[PDB]
């Protein structure tokens, strides 16, 4: 097996 | 815009990575010797330290890193996986005392998270929780210091 990505966060808030 | 904590997911379980000092960390009874997915083919851990329940591949796309803490403060943040913000009074080397005892379920899938100081730099990676009848109350975590110097 592998461990994927599935999601991020950015501890700055910063938007898109 | 990049994220310095990656929410990882195997087949039978899901928790946190974060990255710091472009490696991307995590726990190792959450990622054991696996690789981590890329758009390339699997990638090999650059670290596995099995003492210190620590494993680290390189950071992938979509991340920055977070800086190694220097406040030598006791205060600090706990980021769930649900980006939420717990504060953690410290206790020990690699232990610290929720401020607010919350349920079991809420810190759940969040270890491999930061432990942040007021300014926001990492002083460890969540690992564990220390319950009382499903109340977590503290919590155990691997100090940044581990990092450093496991690389």
């Amino acid at each position: 097996g592998s461990v994927v990505i599935v999601g991020r966060i950015v501890l700055s808030g910063k938007p898109a | 815009v990049e994220g310095e904590v990656q929410i990882v997911s195997t087949a039978t379980q899901t928790f946190l990575a974060t990255c710091i000092n472009g490696v991307c960390w995590t726990v190792y009874h959450g990622a054991g010797t696996r690789t981590i997915a890329s758009p390339k083919g699997p990638v090999i851990q650059m670290y596995t330290n099995v003492d210190q329940d620590l494993v680290g591949w390189p950071a992938p796309q979509g991340s920055r890193s977070l800086t190694p803490c220097t406040c030598g403060s006791s205060d600090l943040y706990l980021v769930t996986r649900h980006a939420d913000v717990i504060p953690v009074r410290r206790r020990g080397d690699s232990r610290g005392s929720l401020l607010s005892p919350r349920p079991i379920s809420y810190l759940k899938g969040s270890s491999g998270g930061p432990l942040l100081c007021p300014a926001g730099h990492a002083v460890g990676l969540f690992r564990a929780a220390v319950c009382t009848r499903g109340v977590a109350k503290a919590v155990d975590f691997i100090p940044v210091e581990n990092l450093e110097t496991t690389m």
